[PDB]
């Protein structure tokens, strides 16, 4: 059951590296604009 | 840095991550499994004492 | 352009339908509620049988 | 066949790792007139020994191929006469609990013919539609003979089969029309005709 | 490639603008008073104005009466119904001769009914009942999602075909069909092996509507009104587990049709195309079936009629000892409209013969078909044009690839005519 | 009781006879219409409640099996144009089915370029018959989708087919895990042509690239060719309502990370065949076992008494 | 044009509490674990599949046939059980397309498309 | 017979009951005539929507 | 009640004796004045 | 094991009356052994067997 929830921590995690990187584009992106 | 990357792009590529299911739950579950043993066996797993 | 898309599949110039068939409204047969009420007999004439 | 005696798991440390609750094998103890034996079964058979109403003291027959359990009852023996319940009391099964040996049926094929023409189907909307429109006698084609010679056919290679072919006495031949004698004169020369 | 048949090479009747019919033109070669009439039947036919106007076609056979009838057919189109009959079909197990002929007039009147189609196709997003007078579907398309509150009928014909979500399915409102085509393919990556088949989402509105052109015949709508089977109800749906017999269909029930039928012209969502009905061998008619079809073309809603016969002076069938001309009684040859087809001369009988050998593909020497159009005078023009087949089996045989005069000869003598035959009798 | 048999066939020698049903079964009624309907104004009291009873006993006894009473008796209204019908109707899809079988068999992966987004629809369509995955990136996709799309694609190589549009913007997808590119149609203009062409050769930089064009003979496809110069909240909100516990563990679980595969797995797969053949010769041992002790159950004397109806009864004869 | 996967059955694991499971099947060159949908582990726990089957699935419709029983595997278990008569394993690779051809008659056409469930009047001659 | 209907629903509280003698019990001498044949159809399948399969008749 | 999709109105019905004995020979003998099944 | 109520109680018949009907209380022994002849025709076994329901034809004669 914690090797579940850390899993899900893990997901989250994912998500949201993915949603890091993400901005860092638009950021670079918009300060080239 | 190699945590940044995707397990792509990377020029060592590594071998077979196809990061399979983290199967997630499904409560108390019986398992049903048939092996190779030249013969065939199966094994009945039940999950707790229960069911 | 047509012929390329001609070419591309004919698909894109007319495509295949399904086959539907014709839904007809049923017919309205207009009567009499009285002719309803035929074969009913009256109650006090009606022995149990 | 027998009286369920026992249901046991055999429980062991098998798996292809798994820290669960694992069974190998279901002790099924059988009891006949005859004696005891204690059958060892594919752990599959835990679903249709519950499926089935199967409890010690019940009277079941596990197909040997099918693997199929069956509770026919319940022992006799545990029949008290102020019970009411009834086509539930089986008596213990005679004789050896591993045995059915062979039944031979003999069938004409127009059995068959008439069997596979129309199924008897009677669970669901056929059986209610089916018995209530008259069963009428039907012209069954050719096919269906066709089909009923190929699966004899393959029975008698099988060896679960014979074929016993007879005579068909046709009294006041005089009776039939020309068209009975035309058609005769096509069913006699088939390979398939009796005498 | 298509099969030969007794008829393909005929393509029409062959006549120029002003009618008159060319000595050979569109496989058919003779006959051009005959074909000159059926020219003014086909014209009659297009007119689209005259019901119940029979024509005969009379001569002996082999002269060409139902080859005239499929160049009118030909003539006429794929669009106008031509529904082919023979008299041995009116003899029915089920129904009544007199109802075979009805409704073979009833489906040589054709309708072109322009129908608005409801569409709602999509992804099931959600599929939510409410107590059981709704049911809540959401649909997924390319362009957006929707959810639509429909029927008991159309939730239980979802249920029918067990849709549940992520499903594609395609629901017709005007029938109440739904069909369930598949998976979404979203949903394919889900697993390396699933137990279904994953279909594209559609592309275009979840709610479509569109006008379809649907060729329906008046017995289409008389045999969909006698024998129902839309609507969901329950006793509807145990009747539909009978025997589906033919059954007598009731004057009334053509009546009610003629009027749905009467309110779609004055509305312009349908046009009549009254057709032809083509009675071959209407010898075989016993006398009731032509004392009925003295009522039947007396009907406004008739189509035009076309018999053919090759009887000479036999008895009517059914009265036993009645002779009329063409196995017809007087009275209805009253009310026909009689064409000729005279015999062929040796001439238009090679002509028939050559043109046959190039619709089957063969090649036939000079002097293998002036040694066939001989035969032909002999025996008949119909045992001519069946030699060439084998002929030419023969010839392939042979290594030769055209039907010389020697392989028309071994196939004379290995096969017989009807007066060979007789002889040896 | 009575005999029966499925082993019967139709005309085949196959399979089971609802799937030949389904391969013919394909006519739709010309005209399908509901039963007519009584119109009665205030139909009388007696026969609607009689009606009313029908219909309800009726149901409630075909309740059971309702399932089954409406697969029959359901009409045939609709007939759709079959899915092998889309490559038959184009060449093109023809030879693209061979193609993509090879490539398949090969391990190659496949990124297909049409300039049309219809032609994708129907190209959907086509992977679909060959049970083929993919991944679409198309016009309508914004450049923050098309990256997720083409990084899900490098991600996974379960999916086979990348289906991408020539009039898409290749902005930020330099990498693609994938080793021939199918060109089903060149674009009109030369433009975006050139664009797909340079696109392709960034694939081609690193690794070997396999380019494929469809042309259809004897078309103006062909003579076109080989010329043509006549001219992040949902993260936000969602990291929201994270609870005391779990915004630690994101803490840590960013800074220290994990790693499931340590690069020696394969000894499960050895370890696992070791065990399971201990197991086998474990369970044969304790099978021997209990059959030896089950022998020495046997060993004593199995009946010692009777029962007394049994024994003063006479019980049976010699014969 | 079908495509089917045929197989030796060396493993198949069903979590049961939404089904979960995994099958790996294997020719005489390629071995590959499936990770199963709902629907083919209904259609797989429905045929009764074991380590040592020999299967055809079909990728439309799941359609589970079973060929026999293998080389490899072969004899099963210690249970009552019965005989034993063997197969051998499919070659090449699991995925394997193919085309067959079924053939009917007009008649069997005219049949099943008149009656909904006028298939059964091909042998009682009903039509 | 115990066989029960309801006649109506007057909206009083569509039919009420006349008053010539309109008590609440009510008997009278009947005389039904009835042929042998009526008596043999009625007999000859089961009484219609009644029973469980005669519903189906 | 009757529900279906301003004064109290009549309305005139001609039925024939075939179609009083035809509507009432069946649960929905109605039908066979269509079908012809009577 | 099969229930068939033949009647109702000899307490009331007290207020009642329906479909019912009234048997006073079985004397005697509550299990009996009973030997009962039946009298049927080869036919009338000839049209009981011949469909699920067929009894029903010994009264319409639809055999
Ligand atoms: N004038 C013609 N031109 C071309 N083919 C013809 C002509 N007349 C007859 N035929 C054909 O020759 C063959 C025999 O004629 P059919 O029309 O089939 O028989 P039939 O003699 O018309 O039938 P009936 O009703 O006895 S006259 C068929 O292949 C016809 O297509």
């Amino acid at each position: 059951e914690i090797e579940c929830f850390w899993s899900n921590i893990e997901q989250v995690v994912e998500i949201k590296l993915r949603v890091e990187l993400e901005e860092k584009r638009k950021k670079a992106l918009n300060l080239q604009k | 840095n190699l945590r940044s990357l995707e397990t792509y792009e990377r020029l060592e590529a590594d071998k077979k991550k196809q990061v399979h299911k983290k199967r997630k739950c499904p409560g108390p579950i019986i398992t049903y499994h048939s092996v190779t043993v030249r013969c065939s066996r199966t094994f009945i797993t039940f999950s707790d004492d229960a069911t | 352009v047509r012929l390329q898309r001609i070419c591309n599949h004919p698909g894109l110039v007319e495509p295949r339908h399904p086959g539907s068939s014709y839904v007809a409204g049923p017919l309205e047969y207009p009567s009499a509620s009285l002719i309803l009420k035929a074969l009913e007999r009256d109650f006090w004439k009606e022995a149990d049988l | 066949e027998g009286e369920v005696t026992e249901l046991t798991p055999c429980e062991t440390e098998n798996p292809m790792g798994g820290y669960g609750k694992t069974i190998s094998h279901v002790i099924i103890g059988l009891k006949t007139a005859k004696g005891t034996k204690q059958l060892k079964l594919d752990p599959s058979i835990f679903e249709s020994l519950q499926k089935e109403r199967v409890e010690a003291g019940d009277v079941i027959y596990i197909e040997a191929n099918s693997g199929a359990v069956k509770r026919q009852g319940r022992c006799d023996t545990y029949a008290t006469e102020f019970d009411l319940e009834a086509e539930e009391y089986v008596p213990l099964p005679k004789g050896d609990v591993h045995k059915k040996k062979e039944i031979i049926q003999d069938v004409t094929l127009h059995d068959l013919d008439v069997a596979n023409a129309r199924p008897q189907g009677g669970q669901d909307i056929l059986s209610m539609m089916g018995q209530l429109m008259k069963p009428k006698k039907t012209e069954i084609t050719d096919k269906l003979r066709g089909e009923i010679n190929k699966v004899v056919n393959k029975y008698i290679d099988q060896g679960i089969a014979e074929l016993v072919p007879g005579v068909l006495f046709v009294d006041e031949v005089h009776m039939l029309d020309i068209e009975c004698f035309t058609y005769l004169h096509r069913a006699l020369e088939s390979s398939i005709a009796p005498i | 490639t298509q099969r030969i048949a007794s008829h393909s090479h005929v393509k029409g009747l062959g006549l120029d603008e002003s009618g008159l019919a060319k000595q050979a033109a569109s496989g058919l070669v003779g006959q051009e008073n005959a074909r000159e009439a059926c020219g003014v039947i086909v014209e009659l036919i297009k007119s689209k104005k005259m019901a119940g106007r029979a024509v005969l076609l009379a001569g002996p056979p082999g002269t060409g009466k139902t080859a005239l009838a499929l160049a009118i057919a030909q003539e006429l189109g794929s669009k106008v119904p031509f529904c082919p009959m023979v008299g041995s079909e009116v003899y029915s197990t089920e129904i009544k001769k007199t109802e075979v002929l009805m409704e073979n007039f009833r489906r040589a009147i054709g309708l072109r009914i322009k129908e608005t189609k409801e569409v709602y196709e999509g992804e099931v997003t959600e599929l939510t009942p409410c107590e059981i007078s709704h049911v809540i579907i959401g649909l997924k398309t390319a362009k957006g999602t929707k959810q639509l509150k429909l029927d008991p009928s159309i939730f239980e014909s979802l249920q029918k075909e067990r849709v549940e979500a992520g499903d594609v399915i395609y629901i017709e409102a005007n029938s109440g069909a739904v069909k369930r085509q598949g998976r979404c393919d979203t949903y394919a990556t889900e697993f390396d092996l699933e137990a279904e088949e994953y279909v594209p989402l559609p592309k275009g509105d979840v709610h479509k509507k569109k006008e379809i052109i649907q060729d329906v015949t008046l017995h289409d709508l008389d045999v969909a009104n006698a024998r129902p089977q839309g609507g969901q109800d329950i006793l509807s749906m145990m009747g539909q587990l009978m025997k589906p017999k033919k059954t007598e269909i009731t004057d009334k029930l053509r009546g009610e049709i003629n009027k749905v039928v009467n309110k779609y012209i004055d509305q312009g969502i349908a046009e009549l195309v009254p057709g032809v009905l083509f009675v071959d061998e209407v010898h075989m008619l016993d006398i009731e079936c032509f004392t009925y079809l003295h009522r039947a073309l007396e009907s406004s809603i008739a189509p035009i009629v076309i018999f053919a016969s090759n009887r000479g002076n036999c008895v009517i069938r059914g009265t036993e000892d009645i002779t009329s001309p063409h196995g017809i009684p007087l009275d209805l040859l009253d009310r026909v409209m009689i064409i000729r087809t005279m015999l062929y001369t040796p001439q238009e009988m090679k002509q028939i013969i050559k043109i046959r050998a190039q619709t089957e593909g063969i090649n036939i020497s000079e002097e293998a078909l002036n040694h066939l159009g001989e035969i032909g005078t002999k025996t008949t023009l119909r045992y001519s044009v069946q030699l060439l087949t084998p002929a030419n089996l023969l010839a392939k045989i042979n290594g030769k690839d055209s039907i010389e005069k020697e392989h028309v000869e071994e196939i004379s003598e290995l096969f017989y005519d009807a007066k060979s035959s007789a002889k040896i009798l | 009781e009575s005999p029966s048999e499925l082993m019967l066939t139709l005309c085949r020698c196959g399979e089971s006879l609802q799937d030949v049903i389904d391969r013919v079964a394909f006519v739709i009624p010309p005209v399908v219409a509901a039963p007519p309907s009584l119109r009665v104004p205030r139909p009388p009291p007696l026969y609607s409640h009689r009606m009313r009873i029908l219909r309800q006993g009726l149901r409630e006894h075909a309740a059971p099996y309702f399932q089954q009473l409406r697969q029959t008796t359901a009409p045939r209204l609709l007939q759709f144009p079959e899915l092998r019908l889309v490559q038959f109707d184009s060449g093109k899809l023809e030879a693209l089915a061979i193609l993509l079988q090879k490539l398949k068999s090969e391990g190659r992966r496949v990124l297909i370029l049409s300039q049309m987004i219809l032609m994708l629809d129907i190209l959907e369509m086509f992977l679909n018959f060959h049970y083929l995955t993919y991944v679409r990136i198309d016009e309508n996709a914004s450049s923050e989708q098309r990256q997720e799309l083409m990084r899900s694609f490098n991600r996974d190589r379960r999916i086979f087919c990348a289906i991408l549009s020539t009039h898409s913007r290749t902005t930020g997808i330099n990498l693609v895990e994938a080793d021939t590119v199918v060109f089903y149609d060149n674009d009109l203009n030369p433009v975006m042509d050139a664009k797909a062409q340079e696109w392709c050769d960034r694939i081609g930089r690193c690794k070997d690239i396999h380019i494929y064009r469809l042309v259809s003979g004897n078309s103006i496809e062909e003579k076109l060719l080989k010329n043509g110069t006549k001219d992040l909240e949902e993260l936000a909100d969602f990291m929201e309502q994270l609870t005391p516990i779990e915004k630690y563990a994101l803490n840590y679980l960013e800074l220290f990370h994990t790693s499931i595969e340590q690069e020696k797995e394969r000894n499960s797969e050895d370890a696992v065949m070791t065990a399971v053949r201990a197991w086998e010769f474990w369970n044969l041992k304790t099978l021997q076992e209990r059959e030896a002790r089950l022998r020495l159950e046997q060993e004593e004397a199995e009946l010692l008494t009777y029962t007394r109806e049994d024994a003063y009864s006479m019980e049976y004869v010699y014969e | 044009e079908t495509e089917i996967i045929e197989g030796e059955v060396v493993e198949i694991q069903i979590d049961r509490p939404s089904k979960v499971g995994k099958l790996t099947l294997k020719t005489t060159e390629m071995e590959t674990i499936y990770d199963l949908g709902t629907k083919m582990i209904e259609s797989l726990t429905k045929d009764k599949v074991q380590a040592g089957d020999v299967i055809t699935i079909d990728k439309a419709t799941g359609k589970i046939s079973k060929l026999g029983r293998s080389f490899t595997r072969a004899r099963d278990y210690d249970a009552m059980g019965s005989q034993t008569k063997f197969v051998q394993c499919p070659d090449g690779e699991l995925q394997k397309r193919k085309e067959v051809v079924h053939t009917v008659s007009l008649h069997e056409i005219d049949v099943i498309n008149s009656r909904t469930q006028g298939f059964l009047a091909l042998f009682s001659g009903d039509t």
